[PDB]
């Protein structure tokens, strides 16, 4: 669940 | 939060303006398809709207006040849904036919293509034509999949996202009363929209079973995107 | 037809009195529950609850007018969910628990006997948690179970008289929501308060297809691995859902 | 089909 955190932050 | 505050034609107009583009198919497999190329086409194509779709829900009102796991939760349990929901959406004036994007528009016999896709084809279809018998409009289509994207995952945990779902409700009655329709009809059509979200909820887990097939018959490699939002119901 | 001409609380006083009993299971509480053994109760049990259901289903309004192949579609895809929200339902004032039957009361630890469950176990337990919330009330209860028994299938359905059918189907699920509308302006609910209660109830629905959709993977997995046995009807409405 | 002869019951 690592790539849809930093997405969701940019 | 900052969604409650907003008023209904204000939810509607946030909503459409927030939402994604139509991205097209890469034109370099565009020959006739065998299973490995189109299933090559289509999960390019949801990779690509995926990310898209973060960021769509980013300006879902109501979204970002919630925590980052519960962000995560929500998109980990709706992204089918949301990706399927839209495929059907866009597919409305084409009956009999599946506009996954401008220049990749195919019927139930090239789904036939892929092994155990045509179901699921049949299952799409069958949820445009509802639409189209319903006539639904682009602001109750932005209303829906709000809803499931807040609404898919919140029994698998709160409050504050029923009060915004809610507010589409709200929202979704005050578009039906601007229509004319009378009381009657505003609270038929509500349960009319309502209940298609759970034959979509069930094609997103049949769909969810056919990419894990394909995943292990390795018939074409998924992105790392694509991989960790399919494990996650696992 | 029957039910077109129904009125509202002749819809209500029809489903009320079609509802299935409550049925027990053979279960002893001097013995310690392994996989097979409970997974032995549960299986019985749901088989024997599905024989009720079926004729609970030829005494919902409108049913009857339906094809024979029609009534095999709608049970044939509907059967776990309206299993599920009976469970639900009579788990509703037992926190924390799910009542099988009156004398099968189990936590989500025992639920851990078998494998998988636990995560059917806990979206069942959340599903009766958001009832209890919401006070759910029987009148509504049995309006929803038709709902689904009406609904699930009717998007698997090309002749103009099947559209006649179908549109029959969703003449039926219309006088459903205006009956369950009806009953929510009887207890002082306004009219905002009317549409938003018939929405969550509505998107429970949602995730009640879901735990049927999860649980049919998880009987499927076990009619392969052989480890309880599987009814012949209960096999047979497996492989309806493939 | 068991489900068929169940339904057809009179
Ligand atoms: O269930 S599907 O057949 C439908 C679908 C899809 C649905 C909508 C899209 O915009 C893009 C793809 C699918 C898809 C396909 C490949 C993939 O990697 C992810 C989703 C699968
Ligand atoms: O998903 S379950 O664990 C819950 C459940 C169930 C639900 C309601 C019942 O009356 C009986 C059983 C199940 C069941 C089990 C076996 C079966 O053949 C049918 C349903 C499975």
């Amino acid at each position: 669940h690592k790539i849809l955190h930093r997405l969701l932050q940019d | 939060s900052l969604a409650l505050s907003l008023t209904a034609d204000q939810m509607v107009s946030a909503l459409l303006d927030a939402e994604p583009p139509i991205l097209y198919s890469e034109y370099d497999p565009t020959r006739p398809f065998s299973e490995a190329s189109m299933m090559g086409l289509l999960t390019n194509l949801a990779d690509r709207e995926l990310v898209h779709m973060i960021n769509w829900a980013k300006r879902v009102p109501g979204f970002v006040d919630l925590t980052l796991h519960d962000q995560v939760h929500l998109l980990e349990c709706a992204w089918l849904e949301i990706l399927m929901i839209g495929l059907v959406w866009r597919s409305m004036e084409h009956p009999g036919k599946l506009l996954f994007a401008p220049n990749l528009l195919l019927d139930r016999n090239q789904g036939k293509c892929v092994e155990g896709m045509v179901e699921i084809f049949d299952m799409l279809l069958a949820t445009s034509s509802r639409f189209r018998m319903m006539n639904l409009q682009g602001e109750e289509f932005v209303c829906l999949k709000s809803i499931i994207l807040l609404n898919s995952g919140v029994y698998t945990f709160k409050d504050h996202i029923h009060r915004v779902l809610d507010k589409i409700t709200d929202t979704l009655i005050h578009l039906m009363a601007k229509a004319g329709l009378t009381l009657q009809q505003q609270h038929q059509r509500l349960a009319q929209l309502l209940l298609i979200l759970s034959h979509i909820r069930h094609m997103s887990n049949k769909g969810m079973e056919h990419l894990y097939s394909m995943k292990c018959k390795n018939v074409v490699p998924l992105s790392d995107l694509l991989l960790e939002m399919l494990d996650a119901h696992r």
